[PDB]
RNA sequence: ACACAGGUGGUCAGGUAGAGAAUACCAAGGCGCUUGAGAGAACUCGGGUGAAGGAACUAGGCAAAAUGGUGCCGUAACUUC
RNA sequence: AAUUCCUUGUCGGGUAAGUUCCGACCUGCACGAAUGGCGUAAUGAUGGCCAGGCUGUCUCCACCCGAGACUCAGUGAAAU
RNA sequence: CGAUGUCGGCUCAUCACAUCCUGGGGCUGAAGUAGGUCCCAAGGGUAUGGCUGUUCGCCAUUUAAAGUGGUACGCGAGCUG
RNA sequence: GGACCGGAGUGGACGCAUCACUGGUGUUCGGGUUGUCAUGCCAAUGGCACUGCCCGGUAGCUAAAUGCGGAAGAGAUAAGUGCUGAAAGCAUCUAAGCACGAAACUUGCCCCGAGAUGAGUUCUCCCUGACCCUUUAAGGGUCCUGAAGGAACGUUGAAGACGACGACGUUGAUAGGCCGGGUGUGUAAGCGCAGCGAUGCGUUGAGCUAACCGGUACUAAUGAACCGUGAGGCUUAACCU
């Protein structure tokens, strides 16, 4: 069951007795916690409310630290939910860390993509840039061209243009799991995922597979 | 040359609509002469929250 | 589109900055105290400290470590003989920034920059 | 880089130090060549003591690169210069009966395999 | 929270030799070829001072006969037999990378042997 | 028209570097030039560095780069010598 | 060919091919000697062709430091 | 006819299918394997060198792929000239 | 010479992301270096010559280093291929009746989405005083007394044009200094000794420290009030009142 909850602490080798020396990415997971398992009566579907972590007491307003006390005092980082699959669950006493992945080998990954500003459009659009010797006057770069002929007179949605980059969603949809341990809370993934060390993530199994 | 018909009064005028911020901050007082500052700005005495600053 | 920095860039080049601040950090241990613009007080304060810091020491290869980059021709035996010892054993925070508003009738970041213990 | 009408030296017995790469081949077209690579070759001087013809066109496999390998080890062996041995149409592996240089191990490749066969220092 | 710098140092070696620039150090090492498990020597003089943890890749420059070989190995890699403090290097720079401009006796380094 | 990135004939000629009234650093002597402070965006004008190939760019090695000086040695076709 | 349109006529050279370039051929649409011929050393803000050298022109882009723009405060236009 | 920039390119896109190339089906004068051919189908997709300022057209290398058309036979208040 | 199927093996074209593979860039770091002026002189340290010059590079960034797929299932069709059968005793793919099926269609996969004002669903948190006046679903005034929360005040960034937004403003870690770690560079800067001296040997596997991140109370980061109050319009059947 649900999207589980970690963040990126590193990159390590794992190394083969053949020889290759195979660098991986180490991922600590924070686990999560039931809070409510919800009746058919509600949607049209089974769902589950699902909390992570503890933080510390000169942190959270009110409205969200009462729905931490009907279940704890750990608190913090927020609310999700999610649809239950082939099986009924229970709330009390319930958590979830990387035994989740125990026969999985691909996983999901969703994570924040880091802030670039306006960002402008020969990075962010591939805009090609032009002639700084040779020709070109004042057109070292261009921004493509937003019309298609001169005789519309429009501007169409059909087309990107520069604005506010990062801070949004990223992912990688076939990465390949390697070592977990249901002790302390690892999962080691083949290669990089967006996103530098100490970026929070949330992790899936993969269905493209 | 660059536009078409003099702009009106309403058009110009929009500029007027986001103007909602008070002013100075509404000021501090000093809570031991009587004198107004900016809130952690340094009194005309000397003084700041009722000790000797600067060298004057 | 800058990705990380750790000591402000400043306007006027790199030439004018290594040549204003030895010289307005000599001005600092020559008369304890300073009025000048906040963000350039702050990279003085970066300054001026681990020169406090080496005015601590007796080595042979210490004492005299640099003297045309920083240079004075009044203070240059006070600066041992009394005030890189007055913080010796104090561990960081030598300085206080002072900060208060206008240099002229418009509101700039000021600072009114000082030692944290003065002679008189 | 190795390219097309690049000049490229053979580590071929009697191949001669003028010799040009035409073009790179494989299957769908990518522009340049390493180790591993077969191409398209020419001869441009010969030598009197050759076994090949001055202007004559046909395959090679290029085996020394300044670019190194790493693909099955993720750490860069390197060599010094760029280097070729001739490879024949039909009748399989490559027409040097002595070729130079000590090469590496991970040259096992089946249709390539005779030079790790010949005398190599590996 | 717990793991932060263990991860990235839980596959590394206790005791490897600290050889820096200009030194030798006669590596020995494993490989199969489809075939059958083989080791080989390599020796050659060390181009930088492997300082960056488990994250440390070596580089040794052969230059002893015919043109160039230069190899790159990971220092904390398991397929290792033997690796040692052969012959110093009495080097003044912390990159030999000059050496691929030096041919003959100027391609050697010296040890002082003091 | 302007505290105007323009124009305006000669004379005198201290030390180190260099062949040199080229040109590097200064003496003697003079100047410190009339918006300022922060920030460190797109996009530009004024600079620096680039691994592999290599003119594949372009009508065109344009531009930029390496080369760059001094004294000796040495120097082809052809020639009105 | 600054001279011959379809015409890159005709044979060869080099090429990886070449209306580009070169050696030549000659029933030259419209070569021809002072509104000069033909050619040679020296010569040119010299056209085209070939190669070597070096190279961010390009492959194909990436980084660093200056001055504006952006924020504040003083000073502050025009065609139409 | 009080502005009504010229060849090609560089450059950045969009619509048509009388489908080039891709998916599905058939007719066949189709033995495999390929062609010849047309009923459907528009989600996606289609040359590098040599000559010319070139588009045209010829040659080298040659096709997963160098189709045909519209938008001033697109494409100068971008660029080149 | 020598297919399709759904299912594997391995590549091309493309894009996005990582900085951990290797390489590059890197004027907050270290070493080398030409000339001259200043600091009176020396030992030397600085200024000027684009960052004078050449050689490595922390942190930051990055492609040439590097990974990966645009899949199956589900729903339902078009072209096509067909069944059973009436009008038309039979015949007939079609009328009545029922199938399968495409780089297409809708999902499935990823993202945004209730101003979807079609303002939906579900949960948490807070405010429990009263008068005065008018021709009043309009408001206006004051006393008594103030919440959940938001901003401002700030310290600041991996967030950024300005706004905005994460972090921090004490049972302490936002930025700086100070320390300790960890990289980089390459053996202090003086003093002896070896030598005709440029230079070498010893102290010294050294010195110097910044951006990476663990400490530390050393320096800095107000009292508070304005916005948001005092339970918030209407009605139906049944019950409470």
């Amino acid at each position: 069951m649900i999207g589980l909850v970690g963040k990126k602490v590193g990159m390590t080798r794992i190394f083969t007795e053949d020889g290759v020396s195979i660098p991986v990415t180490v991922i600590e997971v924070e686990a999560n916690r039931v809070t409510q398992v919800k009746d058919l009566a509600n949607d049209g579907y089974r769902a589950i409310q699902v909390t992570t972590g503890a933080k510390k007491a000169n942190r959270v307003t009110k409205p969200e630290a009462g729905h931490f006390a009907k279940a704890g005092v750990e608190a913090g980082r927020g609310l999700w939910e999610f649809r239950l699959a082939e099986g009924e669950e229970f709330t009390v006493g319930q958590s979830i860390s990387v035994e989740l992945f125990a026969d999985v080998k691909k996983v999901d990954v969703t994570g924040t993509s880091k802030g670039k500003g306006f960002a402008g459009t020969v990075k962010r659009w591939n805009f090609r840039t032009q002639d700084a010797t040779h020709g070109n006057s004042l057109s070292h770069r261009v921004p493509g061209s937003i019309g298609q002929n001169q005789t519309p007179g429009k501007v169409f949605k059909g087309k990107k243009m520069a604005g506010q980059m990062g801070n949004e969603r990223v992912t990688v949809q076939s990465l390949d799991v390697v070592r977990v341990d249901a002790e302390r809370n690892l999962l080691l993934v083949k290669g990089a995922v967006p996103g530098a060390t100490g970026s929070d993530l949330i992790v899936k199994p993969a269905v493209k597979a | 040359a660059v536009q078409q018909n003099k702009p009106t009064r309403s058009k110009r005028g929009m500029r007027r609509s986001h103007d909602a911020l008070t002013a100075v901050t509404s000021l501090s007082v000093d809570k031991t002469s009587g004198e107004k500052h900016l809130r952690h700005h340094i009194t005309a005495d000397g003084y700041y929250r009722g000790r000797k600053v600067i060298a004057k | 589109m800058r990705h990380r920095k750790s000591g402000r860039q400043l306007n006027r080049n790199s030439s004018h900055r290594q040549a204003m601040f030895r010289n307005m950090a000599g001005s600092l241990v020559r008369h304890e105290i300073i009025k000048t613009t906040l963000p350039k007080a702050k990279e003085l304060r970066r300054v001026v400290e681990p020169l406090i810091t080496l005015a601590k020491t007796d080595s042979v290869a210490n004492r005299r470590l640099a003297f045309a980059r920083t240079r004075d021709n009044e203070i240059v035996a006070k600066l041992f003989n009394e005030l890189g010892p007055r913080f010796a054993s104090r561990a960081g925070g030598y300085t206080r920034i002072l900060k208060c508003g206008f240099r002229a009738g418009d509101n700039a970041p000021m600072a009114y920059i000082e030692l944290v213990d003065r002679s008189e | 880089m190795i390219q097309e009408q690049t000049m490229l030296n053979v580590a071929d017995n009697s191949g001669a130090r003028r010799v040009m790469c035409i073009k790179v081949l494989g299957g769908s077209h990518r522009r340049y060549a390493g180790v591993g690579d077969i191409i398209k070759i020419t001869i441009k001087e010969a030598i009197p003591r050759g076994k090949v013809k001055k202007g004559d066109v046909l395959k090679a496999v290029v085996v020394r690169t300044k670019k190194g390998v790493r693909r099955p080890d993720g750490s860069v062996i390197r060599f010094d210069g760029n280097a070729c041995v001739l490879l024949n149409n039909n009748s399989e592996q490559p027409i040097g009966t002595r070729i130079f240089g000590p090469v590496t191990r991970e040259l096992r490749s089946e249709k390539f395999m005779k030079i790790i066969s010949l005398a190599p220092e590996v | 929270s717990n793991i932060i710098k263990q991860l990235e140092q839980e596959q590394m070696k206790q005791d490897v030799p600290s050889f820096r620039p200009g030194d030798t150090v006669e590596v020995k090492v494993w490989v199969v070829e489809g075939s059958k498990k083989r080791l080989q020597a390599f020796e050659g003089v060390v181009i930088a001072i492997r300082n960056r943890g488990l994250h440390s890749a070596f580089t040794v420059r052969k230059i002893s006969n015919g043109e160039g070989v230069e190899r790159v190995f990971q220092t904390h890699s398991p397929v290792v037999d033997s690796i040692s403090v052969k012959r110093r290097g009495a080097v003044r720079k912390a990159k030999l990378y000059y050496l691929r401009e030096r041919t003959g006796k100027a391609a050697r380094i010296k040890e002082r042997l003091n």
